[PDB]
């Protein structure tokens, strides 16, 4: 599988080298854990008989997520997503938002 | 990881802070180090097989 | 007469032949109208996750979560749960494992 | 891990990952109940007759 995930924050892009015969979902999680990837999979419960995926390492305009696939039978179309457009096949909990506080009289 | 045997004997003079800092660094190295595949590779598998032979 | 909970498990109870229980047990829960009184009418669990509302009945679900069990006693609002990785149990297991070797060498 | 809120609790088993998530519940879980109309003045009398074998 060929997945390249880049953000301006980190100079080094994230790329995985998953090998043949290890394409299972739990195998993907194990590979992610072994790679110590910043991207994390959080537990999101909708209801029974539904499978879901999350890919959120960070948030913010400084850390924008550019996800690309060099070549894949099915994953190339599945991974097409743009955060700037705010409309796509990729569902969301809340729109693009970050932490918000007020210190020194400044927000 | 930091598992160090004693200088003169086989006691593991484990470095507590080193082991702790490594395992907070990454547990995946520990997973892939001795467990291996988990089916046949691994220290536990060969030890158990040889004990069953004994 | 409550065997379990849930509209998924519809309970149909009848009597083949009885002196008094034959007429007593004749009722259909599907029609919601019959000889027997109702304490709690058919009601379903309701929640809002993934920006989507769900009215499905089932209270406890463990298939979709894949490793978390939720116990509820009172109503909650926008509760945020942050999961943090624990590694001290591996630490103590390693400490017992090294101790087993130290005892072996001492022996 | 543990949740910040005390009204609702979570219990994590092994094999799950780590990540934050915010949940909302609109209506509290409701359990369906069925009641039987067995209003008899005296229930001390035998509910079933002795003629019926089962």
């Amino acid at each position: 599988r060929t997945i390249k995930i880049e953000q301006p924050g980190r100079k080094e892009p994230l790329e995985i080298k998953l090998d043949k015969g290890d394409t299972s979902m739990e195998a993907i999680r194990d590979a992610i854990n072994d790679a110590d990837s910043g991207i994390a999979a959080s537990i999101v419960k909708v209801k029974e008989n539904e499978f879901q995926l999350v890919l959120t390492a960070n948030s913010g305009t400084d850390n924008t997520m550019k996800i690309t696939v060099e070549g894949d039978t099915k994953l190339n179309d599945l991974l097409a997503y743009d955060s700037t457009t705010n409309t796509g096949n990729m569902q969301e909990l809340v729109k693009a938002e970050n932490a918000k506080l007020n210190v020194n009289g400044i927000d | 990881i930091g598992i160090t045997q004693d200088g003169t004997s086989g006691k593991l003079k484990i470095d507590d802070d080193k082991l702790t800092k490594v395992l907070k660094d990454n547990t995946a190295a520990a997973r892939e180090l001795l467990v291996g595949d988990g089916k046949e590779t691994g220290i536990t598998t060969k030890i158990a097989t040889e004990v069953k032979s004994y | 007469l409550t065997a379990n909970s849930g509209t998924d498990n519809t309970m149909k109870i009848t009597v083949e032949g009885d002196t008094k229980l034959n007429d007593l047990l004749a009722y259909d829960s599907t029609t919601n109208t019959g000889n027997m009184q109702e304490l709690v009418k058919a009601e379903n669990a309701k929640l809002n996750v993934n920006g989507i509302d769900i009215e499905r009945q089932s209270n406890t679900v463990t298939d979709a979560p894949q490793g978390i069990t939720l116990t509820l006693t009172k109503k909650v609002t926008d509760a945020t749960v942050t999961v943090t990785k624990d590694d001290t149990k591996a630490k103590e297991a390693i400490k017992s494992w090294v101790d087993a070797y130290n005892s072996l060498v001492d022996t | 891990a543990s949740s910040t809120t005390e009204d609702l609790k979570v219990s994590t088993t092994a094999g799950a990952a780590a990540g934050t998530y915010k949940i909302n519940v609109t209506q509290l879980a409701a359990a369906q109940s069925l009641a039987t109309k067995t209003t008899f003045a005296t229930t001390k009398e035998q509910l079933g007759d002795t003629s019926v074998t089962s």
